[PDB]
RNA sequence: CCCAUACCCGGCCGUCGCUGGCAGUCGGCAGAGCGAGAAAGAGAGGGACGCUACGCCGCGACGAGUAGGAGGGC
RNA sequence: CCGUCGGGCCCGGGGGGCCACGCGUCCAGCGCACGGGGUCGGCGGCGAUGUCGGCUACCCACCCGACCCGUCUU
RNA sequence: GGGUGUUACAGCCCCGCCCCGGCAGCAGCAGCUCGCCGAAUCCCGGGGCCGAGGGAGCGAGACCCGUGCGCCGCGCUCUC
């Protein structure tokens, strides 16, 4: 508790966050999520093939 | 429809739906 | 590639969320129609106080 | 072949049309409209006849060259940039130069040019400024208008008219145009009281005067 | 025929309490004493005019003794009309409290 | 409102990692591609630069330091 | 039995908007640009005996910072 | 000034009935009476700083040798 600052985020707040500061850990590398292929390249096996799939 | 494996036959009327 | 902000860059958003265009096409004609009847409610008051 | 119409949907916001693509289908009426599906030149020489291959191969090669640039899209030449203008400048407003050698001289705006420079002209009976180009940045747009919407701006003068071509002497073509537009504004600046006296006066700042404190 | 730049004072560099960074100057525009009225001079070009011994050229004139360093204000500073400003070179520290010129010609009105 | 070498963004340097990419410079014996969400095949019946492969190229993450240890010094 | 700007492609029946396009049987080329990191197919100047330019390396001045190194030691 | 008092030549509060008595109106340009937000949210402007990288290929396709604004991505007009 004295180290962190947590709270329940809003739908707008997560919508800001995944778009503005979305970065993915593809092959242990911080790569940018500006393409729906990369989400589908690694999360295709969980029906997560777009950014809106990741938000939902 | 968007399935590349089992939806090959599926995306057929639409190529004829454009013509 | 440079990660462009999808929130202000419009085409980056539709590159990832195509429905955002219709999400952005709507809430304009809704807003304009809302601003339309808002003027009419202001316009009908001017015919209400005089009579 | 056909009559090419304007866009069926209007630009609602920049990059957005008023009609959806499903709404554009029925608007385009495509539902009833299924559409289904060199340099070698021979030339006689008086021998036989010979065939030249044009764009002949280069005869000298520098040791190293620069490889080609990558393809960017939002970088257009200056002749195709959009030309902006402040809303405070409406044709008939009186401006004030700040950087050009007519510093603080009170000058009359007429129209926008192609390049983006402005057609701002002082009365030569008052200002000693000709038909001159001046960028909108170096301009104090005063809230004082004259109805110049009845003057006839000459069409033959354009951006190439005011180019620095190559000792400057006023050419006999130039002395025509300064007189021809003057004959309507010079009576108009005298139909307004104390206006021709305003343009002779030169803009300046005194002690205790702050531009952000005042309105002009 | 009259002065077409406003009066500005060079109070000092951007400093904390015991460190200063020369890459921005802090101007005190005469007349403004709050953040709300700093909005007008934002963006305008500012210049320091000083003179030296050796004659240096003047664009559109005889080579004069005066030299300049150009700059422009970055953003408003404090709550009392102060404003930051960055120049091409760092301002020399002999300019402390002297008069620099904030011309209007990048005006946006 | 003021600001630290901490934070965000960007340029650069080096290190580390992907035990990463490149012999395909396949050119009138030629046909120019392996970024694609998806266990597997464009299968037979006259043409810049390059590659001291101990070279070169590309992504990401990181950078304090005595005693000490190793590397590399055109 | 009431209540839900309910849920069921808001079950089915007798004015605004749609990522809506064929038949039958049976149970494709062009231009435009918030598009894989800047371009101008935009410019104005002064420049032969006194000007232009030269980060640093000479001297000088100012603002801030700044105690003298080697060593034993918490 | 004083005290008496109860609407009186001024008001304040309360209860019941008056469709919650109705009337605009609406977290109000009575821009400060107090909230929380935005799939219930989008537009427009102003200033500052940077521009790193540099052979991304298209279509005629072995019925041809050209073109280099070409990939993804949005929708423009034409074969009504």
């Amino acid at each position: 508790e004295p180290y962190i600052a947590w709270g329940y985020p809003n739908l707008k707040s997560v919508n800001e966050l995944i778009y503005k500061r979305g970065y993915g850990k593809i092959n242990k590398k911080r790569i940018a999520l500006t393409d729906n292929t990369l989400i589908a390249r690694s999360l295709g096996k969980y029906n997560i093939i777009c950014m809106e799939d990741l938000i939902h | 429809i968007a399935h590349p494996k089992l939806g090959r036959r599926a995306r057929a009327r639409i190529a004829r739906g454009l013509r | 590639v440079l990660k462009k902000n999808p929130l202000k860059n419009l085409r980056i958003m539709l590159k990832l969320n195509p429905y955002a265009k219709t999400m952005r096409r709507n809430t304009i004609l809704r807003q304009a129609r809302n601003h339309k009847l808002r003027v009419e409610r202001a316009a009908a008051a001017l015919a209400a106080k005089s009579d | 072949k056909g009559k090419p119409h304007c866009s069926r949907n209007p630009v609602l916001v920049r990059g957005i049309g008023r009609y959806s693509r499903s709404a554009m289908y029925s608007r385009k009426a495509l539902y009833k409209r299924k559409y289904a599906a060199l340099a070698t030149v021979t030339k006689p020489v008086g021998g036989g006849t010979r065939v030249v291959k044009l764009r002949k191969m280069p005869r000298y090669y520098p040791t190293e060259d620069v490889p080609r640039k990558l393809l960017s899209h939002g970088k257009k030449p200056f002749s195709q940039h959009v030309r902006k203008l402040r809303a405070s400048i409406t044709p008939g407003t009186i401006l004030i130069i700040l950087t050009g050698r007519h510093r603080g001289k009170r000058v009359v705006f007429l129209k926008q040019l192609s390049s983006g420079l402005l057609l701002v002209t002082g009365p030569l009976s008052l200002n000693r400024v000709p038909l001159r180009r001046t960028h909108q940045k170096f301009v104090i747009a005063t809230s004082t208008k004259i109805d110049i919407s009845g003057v006839k701006i000459p069409k033959h003068l354009t951006d190439a008219y005011f180019k620095k071509k190559k000792k400057y002497e006023i050419t006999e073509q130039r002395k025509v145009d300064q007189k021809a537009v003057d004959s309507q504004i010079l009576p108009k600046i005298k139909a307004v009281p104390q206006l021709q006296g305003y343009l002779r006066s030169v803009f300046a700042l005194t002690n205790g005067v702050y531009p952000h404190k005042l309105v002009f | 025929s009259g002065r077409l730049w406003c009066k500005a004072i060079f109070a000092g560099y951007k400093r904390g309490l015991r460190n200063q960074r020369e890459h921005t100057a802090l101007l005190k525009i005469e007349g403004v004493y709050a953040r709300d009225e700093t909005e007008f001079y934002l963006g305008k070009r500012c210049a320091y005019v000083y003179k030296a011994k050796n004659n240096t050229v003047t664009p559109g004139g005889k080579p004069n003794k005066t030299r300049v360093i150009w700059g422009k204000v970055t953003r408003a500073h404090g709550n009392s009309g102060m404003v930051r400003a960055k120049f091409r070179s760092n301002l020399p520290a002999k300019a402390i409290g002297h008069r620099i010129r904030v011309m209007l010609y990048p005006s946006r009105i």
